[PDB]
């Protein structure tokens, strides 16, 4: 029994203490692509959101370690994702997970994890739309031009509702220049290693 | 939002030889 | 053995062998000097594309006997990564990246020359069933 | 008792860490077909969507290892897969699941367990879709009919629920151009090996 | 309490790994009939969807091993089947399981429980639907033409009715069909090889 | 906490492997009627 | 034995065995050209389907006594995998890829002649039941 | 459902300008 | 060793090693300035932006061969921390702060010149698989 | 719709380096 208003506004003068964090120092930065780089691809497959499936891409110029003195992922290198689920209507573009880059002069291999892009980075790749409209219509018109040829809403709620079962689906054409946005450290250290000359 | 339009087709108006020179197999 | 796996090994990495072919025509348009190929010729089993050194790669596409433009399979081979080695041959190619196009032509394109029978790409290794 | 809102921003402060990436090198690059490259297909039987089952196709062209260098899917191999589901509304083509491929020269057999594709990569195979428009409208078009020939709400919304039961189907001809995008790493190791010459 | 967005996100770049796969190869192709490959056949009993029963075929030609060079299923073997369900409006075939061939000279048989096809591989076997429209409909009809006499809902329990009775599909004794191997068939049991 | 869409794929890509069958022989195939034939009837009842 | 089943097996590998029939015509669309054989003929058993030996393999369909297009059973043969074995005969043909089409007719088509009763593809070699 | 396409017939041709042979 | 990793460290540290092109132009635009650099040239490998050494770092952006504004990588060099080295070279850039953009055009784009086949931006260390 | 970041006017062009830069 102290007063609700009073504890309230005792709660809301309680704040959640943040903590402080400590500075340190990336171990390998020249055998690291970190977090935040970007790997430049040109898509192999063509892609449409109808079906979850797979995509590729082969990367379109290298791309160097932390401090930019070690090539690290090759240019020619092949990159294997998915695309999983697909596009809602008032959206033109679609999530890509890119799991594995591929060298095939060399082997090496890395799961990157992360998520395609744009080539200016932002996420998902762009496409085109079709927004199967016709089929998302078919039936209500149909019908009702009977309805109308029967004469000389509650179907109308129900067609919407049908109009809203199918979605849109995303295309983009084979050897689109796409991105890669990489989500975590890539750690080469096991892989590669610096000699002269 | 009807369907797709595909990828550019080239215009072959003017054609051209690819090879200025011959290629080597550096193997 | 380990040393014969290598020796094998660089053997073989050592078949684009054999008679070549550089009849080779390019659509030629000013906007897609970017990813025009530098070389393109081929084997009669496999088909380089050569681009510049430090060039962007652009992806190639392939017109297959079935009329549809179809993505092959292929690795990059030098030492700037440049060369894309498409590990097949056909009439009719695409060079993609972007909006970017740009078409070739094999005029010799002649399958039924330059098989090798050897289950490997060289005429100097050959795939052996355990 | 610490602040609500004060506790849902520290937790929208606190990012879920992503864990670093380690690059390795590929076992067996000259015995491998590795994730992302194309088999080529030409399907033997014609298929359709109606009732689930099986389709077969017939390696179109040689597909060679992870370097390029050795001949691993040889032209001529069949394929053996299913097709366990249909299309709905707004959907052209169809899942389909290829299952293992069966050298007849040789008796090499792999279980690829791989989506089918397009020519150029796309998931699921394309197909001519039959909308059974008018199995989906008959019974409302006669029984208005009726209710016309009685001038001579819910029947509409009930016709629409029925026009849904039933789904479109697929149907693609016969020796159709198509293709396989290999999901999993897939090892001949065990089965062939090299010599010269 | 990490950020939920945070999490999804995180989620949604964790993939499920596939597992690799390794090539082997197939014991007795010789006497193998592999998945994948074709029985053509003719149907002995005509076929209608109306009440769930049997089919028999006779295989129309014979089917080698996997590599082509043994006969394994031969040429005039009867095949017993079955067609458990029927079909609905929209299709116009039928699954139907081929169980067990039979040859008639020799005694051999194979339980191959595989699907039947077309002569083209495609699923089910084709036929003619009937679709039952007027006893679907009579009983409205009927209804409603008092219901217009009267005056000289019902059609939305009709269509319910409609729906009640299924379209049957009939295809006629002796039709050109095939079955696709769903599974392989070792014959190694029961077949050698020896010149000449 | 592996991605949904990542597992609904990797499912869909596992198929339900079917057994080999083995062929046999009938045993007393003089002595047997076999599944499928056929026994023409004239029905007594109405 | 080992060996046993080995001599068999290489003595059957060998028959294609028989008088040969090599009275094919076939439709001539250039369109179609890619797709074309090289040769067909047979063996009044089986029936070959040749190919350049580095063209991409179209797929073969018979037309049954039935009067339908049909799938047929069908492996490959040679070094370059670049024939078809059908393991049938027939009037008439298909040959398919994509929406390519190559018609092919048998103008010699004998059913009757040419059969084996050995229970194998080869006169040489026999079925057994153990 | 449009089935494939058929062969146009106008021009028929033999198939073997040579003799193929049996290299087994 | 400890003292090795430190050699080959500052030897690469050194590499925009190479013949260098100066050939840069940029459009001028008053209400711009803030954001303009002073230098830009490259290595036929690497391209270098530099701005004022107290000037706030705006971003750079390049135009790839796909014809697209693309977002390359890049670090700072300098004890300024004023240089932006870009890891790539190219026809045509951007310098970007808010709404405020800078073309930079490069007069002497030779991919194919410059390579080096080290693995590593210098042409003194080179990437070593273990 | 979204519009695009500003593109340089180039009416007036200029050469970037009035000076030689130098590698420290």
């Amino acid at each position: 029994e102290t007063s609700e208003g009073s504890s309230a506004l005792a709660k809301n003068l309680t704040p959640a203490r943040l903590k402080a964090s400590r500075a340190g120092v990336m171990a390998n930065p020249s055998l690291t692509v970190p977090k935040g780089k970007m790997i430049p691809c040109g898509t192999g497959t063509e892609l449409d959101t109808t079906v979850p499936g797979q995509v590729s891409c082969r990367v379109s110029q290298d791309v160097y370690s932390a401090d930019g003195l070690v090539r690290l992922i090759d240019k020619g290198s092949w990159v294997d994702g998915q695309i999983t689920g697909g596009i809602k209507d008032g959206q033109a573009r679609v999530f890509v997970l890119w799991e594995r880059i591929r060298n095939d002069q060399d082997g090496t291999i890395v799961n990157i994890d992360s998520a395609g892009t744009n080539s200016l980075g932002s996420a998902g790749i762009p496409g085109q739309v079709d927004a199967h409209m016709w089929e998302r219509l078919r039936g209500a018109i149909m019908i009702s031009l009977f309805s109308d040829t029967l004469t000389a809403g509650q179907l109308a709620s129900e067609a919407l509702r049908s109009y809203m079962s199918i979605p849109p689906t995303l295309y983009d054409q084979q050897g689109d220049a796409v991105s890669i946005f990489v989500a975590r450290d890539l750690d080469f250290s096991g892989v590669y290693t610096l000699a002269d000359n | 939002s009807s369907g797709h339009k595909p990828p550019p087709e080239p215009d072959w108006s003017n054609t051209v030889p690819v090879n200025k020179t011959i290629p080597v197999d550096t193997q | 053995a380990a040393d014969k796996k290598r020796i094998t090994q660089k053997l073989k990495q050592t078949a684009f062998a054999g008679a070549k072919n550089y009849q080779y025509v390019m659509s030629e348009q000013p906007e897609m000097r970017s990813i025009q190929p530098v070389h393109v010729w081929d084997n009669y089993r496999f088909t380089r594309f050569e681009f510049p050194a430090n060039a962007e790669l652009p992806q190639v596409y392939m017109i297959s006997a079935s009329g549809k433009e179809t993505l092959p399979n292929s690795h990059v081979v030098g030492e700037n990564r440049n060369i894309i080695e498409v590990e097949t041959v056909a009439k009719e190619w695409r060079i993609r990246l972007g909006d970017k196009v740009v078409g070739v032509r094999n005029n010799n394109f002649a399958p039924g020359r330059g098989a090798v029978a050897t289950g490997t790409a060289s005429p100097d290794v050959r795939r052996v069933q355990i």
